[PDB]
């Protein structure tokens, strides 16, 4: 009962689900060969076969080899299935229209018989959790074809989605606002709640915060996967205030489009700091409203909040928790829409965060994950359509998405979602 | 998964080809006798890319070795690879191309093209799925020139759908030994634009220019000049034959590169380089790497990137690196020279990132530039071949193999319009 099906798709996906599943077995403390020595906490995210290994209820999907084929030799090659790690032939090669349209049209009839396999294991399938970059060709094209597929299938279910977005700056492809502008459809029409994330902002996290100087994507995905580990903990332990994943959404979510989030930990802290100062409810909570902690590019004083789920987890009680967020709503700088009172979701559980061994970030007794509805986030939007315009005005590579099968009116018909969903985070903000 | 055919073509095509493959032998650790002796598993992991596994793990190379002359062959098949190839792919002729583009295409390797290409059928069927087409010429004499973009044709023709990659030494005023290489040059460039995915252009001046002041060689031979070459032919094929943080295949690169289908001339180059004598007093660190790797001295054609604009650059980086740095280095490089890219494109810098570098470095980046400064390459070699057009200078040679001046006429012509669409974006 209480399953999740965890889909991670492209390379941003599958190395965030190489850290996740990191997480995870350490958690409920599975080995990496999927046994347990020595409840049923594990079974939201495993399921149990008979000899007593813990098998992943996750699918990871790539249309290349390469990344598949190394969590198939790596400490992880016996926690997985072999027929739920799926590879085609053939790379996306940051094209939209190679993973929706023509390489991606071959795998999707055996990713879904995988997903339908894990779904008749469920009890009481909870929700998806899903997992991409937006800039990939992989990573938006499959997840497009994947998530329209999933929302005929599963109408009812709950389309949790992680996406590593494109960043104000920092950028590693020339095509990955294409490849973002086409996704838009995906989270509006098919999606329930899609937490945007920014390499840009965490790689600046990592600097101010964790005192490394320059950090590799290993560094990244240990934070991304501590948010999802914070987001699932109340359907995996127990807790003094625990939200349920639609509990969530309804307090999340004022309006059916609204679901873009942002997302932000505390403390993110090195374990050189962590001595130094106390790390109370009221400081963690606190940490959750400086822009400097916000996981995407945009500053949340220039806008308004409309919900806030502050989701705490290890040694906190209900009273410091209201203590703490009567001086949130004091502060005149963290500005509030008119038509939510209330403001703030509260959640609470017992399980402080675990640390992986290897990792830049300290041991301890708190942590919270706040994820923020709120109108700020329209501007990396407004930046990322901006990068489009230019590039669409000449055509600049609309050539290659249109050689593999895409109407070239697609483009004009996304950017025209895009100002639609813009639109709509500037008008709710009256 | 993701096979590469590779085509080698005339002297320069199986001297540049023949270095290659003792390059990538040392990188997937197999021996002169095409028997496994490296470290890794991941020297093996992928050795399908290149090569055909067989009888006695023994892995013979999946190239294809052209020419109308017999002693390239002899001199390849002697040499200190020369074993490896399998002898059904060495494909020759007897007389040579004459340096005449017309025995390439029209006459010598007409006869011979039949011959060819049933070879490049049986390495093509015996992949598990071809990503694309390598092919190693070059666009003076005849031979590379003439039968190498006659082959072009032919697999372009058959295989419309793969990749074609090309690696195209080509003429430079101030380094040429031939005086018809203005005509061979024009009339195949022709052919490049419209066929292949992308071409890499290289010159030997700009080849000799980074061995005397970069390497600080005193008298650098074909055999250095083959080296840099076959250094940035390793360097763009890297992500389908080791894991990485970013990986990109040829195809990934092509759908960043072209903005235009017919502006995929590249301008490769290669970092780190030094002289032996000062490897001592570098840190190779990614700040370093990139200072070098933008550089116009370190560019491997003639053509200065002061000149033109950016449309767009490839850094294909090797090695243990961070992406904050990578990402950093690669947004200031392109703040701090905002006035040589092209300001339509938003972001012009594509990245990769292998983790496993070249045996003896700790990292290594391969780069590549599409620049509108490449039409100053097209240009010299149109200017060159207009002053003996316009006297018919020498073409009782090519049309003596049945070829027209309206062809010479159509080639110029269309040599004019990709320069012109270089300078529409300048
Ligand atoms: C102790 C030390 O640092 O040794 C270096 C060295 O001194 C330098 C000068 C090397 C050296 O390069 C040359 O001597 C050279 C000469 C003419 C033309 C090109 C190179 C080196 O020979 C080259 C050699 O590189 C390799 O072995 C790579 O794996 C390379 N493959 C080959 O060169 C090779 C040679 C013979 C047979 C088979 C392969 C490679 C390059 C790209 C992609 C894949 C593989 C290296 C690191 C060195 C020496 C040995 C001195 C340099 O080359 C490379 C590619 O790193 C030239 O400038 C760089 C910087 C290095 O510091
Ligand atoms: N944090 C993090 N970001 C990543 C990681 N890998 C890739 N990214 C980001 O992903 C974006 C590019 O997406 P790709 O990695 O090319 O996505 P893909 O689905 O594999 O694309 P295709 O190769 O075309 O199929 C870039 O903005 C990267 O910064 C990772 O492991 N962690
Ligand atoms: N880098 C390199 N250039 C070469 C080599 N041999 C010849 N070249 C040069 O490039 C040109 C190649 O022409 P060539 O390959 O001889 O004509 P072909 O045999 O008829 O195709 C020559 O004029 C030389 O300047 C070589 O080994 N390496
Ligand atoms: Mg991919």
């Amino acid at each position: 009962m209480r399953e999740c099906i965890s889909i991670h798709v492209g390379q941003a996906g599958v190395q965030i689900g190489n850290a996740c599943w990191e997480l995870y077995c350490l958690e409920h403390g599975i080995q990496p060969d999927g046994q347990m020595p020595s409840d049923d906490s594990f079974n939201t995210f495993f399921s149990e076969t008979g000899a007593g290994k813990h098998v992943p209820r996750a699918v990871f999907v790539d249309l290349e080899p390469t990344v598949i084929d190394e969590v198939r030799t790596g400490t992880y090659r016996q926690l997985f299935h072999p027929e739920q790690l799926i590879t085609g032939k053939e790379d996306a090669a940051n094209n939209y229209a190679r993973g929706h349209y023509t390489i991606g049209k071959e795998i999707i009839d055996l990713v879904l018989d995988r997903i339908r396999k894990l779904a008749d294991q469920c009890t009481g399938l909870q929700g998806f959790l899903v997992f991409h970059s937006f800039g990939g060709g992989t990573g938006s094209g499959f997840t497009s074809l994947l998530m329209e597929r999933l929302s005929v299938d599963y109408g009812k279910k709950s389309k949790l989605e992680f996406s590593i977005y494109p960043a104000p700056q920092v950028s590693t492809a020339v095509v990955e606002p294409y490849n973002s502008i086409l996704t838009t459809h995906t989270t509006l029409e098919h999606s329930d709640c899609a937490f945007m994330v920014d390499n840009e902002a965490i790689y600046d996290i990592c600097r101010r915060n964790l005192d490394i100087e320059r950090p590799t994507y290993t560094n990244l995905n240990r934070l991304i996967s501590q948010i999802v580990s914070s987001i699932t903990a109340s359907l995996r332990f127990d807790g003094a205030l625990n939200v349920d994943l639609t509990e969530f959404q309804t307090n999340l979510v004022p309006y059916p489009r609204i679901h873009f989030p942002l997302a932000t930990y505390a403390p993110v802290i090195s374990a050189e700091k962590a001595y130094h100062e106390q790390l109370s409810v009221a400081e963690i909570t606190n940490a959750c409203f400086e822009p400097a902690n916000q996981m995407v590019k945009c500053d949340p004083r220039h806008g308004k909040y409309m919900a806030c789920c502050l989701l705490y987890r290890g040694d906190v009680v209900p009273k410091d928790v209201n203590a703490a967020i009567a001086t949130i709503k004091t502060k005149r700088s963290i500005q509030f829409v008119d038509w939510c009172p209330t403001g703030f979701k509260v959640g609470i559980n017992y399980q402080p965060p675990t640390v992986v061994p290897g990792g830049d970030l300290a041991k301890v007794q708190r942590a919270v994950c706040m994820l923020s509805n709120t109108t700020a986030i329209a501007e990396a939007w407004a930046r990322l359509d901006h990068k489009f315009d230019l590039m669409y005005a000449k055509r600049a590579f609309v050539h290659w998405y249109v050689g593999e099968g895409m109407e070239e009116g697609e483009f004009s018909e996304a950017r025209e979602d895009m100002a639609a969903l813009e639109k709509d985070y500037e008008e709710v903000g009256v | 998964m993701r096979e590469i055919v590779h085509i080698q073509a005339g002297q320069c095509g199986n001297q540049i080809g023949a270095k290659f493959w003792e390059v990538i032998s040392d990188e997937h650790g197999i021996d002169p006798t095409g028997s496994y002796h490296g470290d890794s598993d991941l020297q093996l992991e992928r050795i399908n890319v290149y090569y055909n596994e067989a009888a006695g793990n023994k892995y013979v190379p999946r190239a294809i070795l052209v020419d109308l002359e017999p002693g390239t062959m002899d001199s390849v098949r002697s040499g200190p690879f020369g074993q490896i190839f399998r002898p059904d792919n060495f494909v020759f002729g007897q007389s040579g191309a004459g340096n005449n583009w017309a025995k390439g295409h029209y006459t010598e390797g007409a006869e011979l093209v039949d011959s060819v290409l049933d070879v490049v059928r049986k390495e093509s069927e015996s992949c598990d799925c071809l990503q694309g087409f390598q092919l190693t010429h070059s666009l003076g004499g005849g031979t590379g020139s003439g039968m190498g973009t006659l082959l072009i044709s032919k697999i372009r023709e058959e295989y419309p759908d793969r990749i074609m990659n090309t690696f195209s030494v080509m003429p430079s005023p101030k380094v040429s030994d031939t005086v018809v290489e203005p005509y061979n040059a024009t009339l195949s460039v022709h052919q490049l634009v419209e066929n292949t995915d992308e071409t890499y252009s290289i010159d030997n001046e700009a080849l000799y220019d980074i061995c005397f002041r970069t390497l600080k060689l005193t008298t650098p031979t074909y055999g250095d000049l083959n080296h840099l070459v076959s250094a940035t032919m390793s360097g763009v094929t890297t992500c389908l034959r080791f894991p990485g943080q970013l990986n990109a295949d040829l195809r990934k690169l092509a759908v960043n590169m072209v903005p235009f289908p017919r502006l995929h001339f590249f301008m490769p180059g290669f970092a780190p380089l030094t002289s032996r004598g000062s490897q001592q007093y570098r840190a190779l660190t990614v700040p370093e790497l990139t200072q070098q790797m933008f550089d116009s001295k370190n560019m491997m054609a003639a053509c200065d990137p002061r000149h033109g604009r950016y449309l767009t650059v490839a850094a294909i980086f090797r090695g243990r690196m961070s992406m904050k740095e990578v990402d950093e280095q690669m947004l200031n490089v392109q703040n701090k020279n905002s006035s040589y890219f092209v300001e339509w494109i938003p972001n012009n810098v594509k990245t990769a990132v292998c983790d496993i570098p070249p045996r003896g470095l700790k990292m290594s980046a391969t780069f590549i530039g599409n620049s509108t400064a490449i039409q100053e390459l097209f240009k010299r070699i149109s200017e060159q071949f207009t002053a003996m057009f316009r006297r018919k200078a020498f073409l009782h040679w090519y049309t003596g193999e049945g070829m027209d001046e309206m062809e010479f006429t159509e080639a110029e012509s269309n040599m004019n319009d990709l320069v012109s669409e270089y300078q529409q974006y300048q």
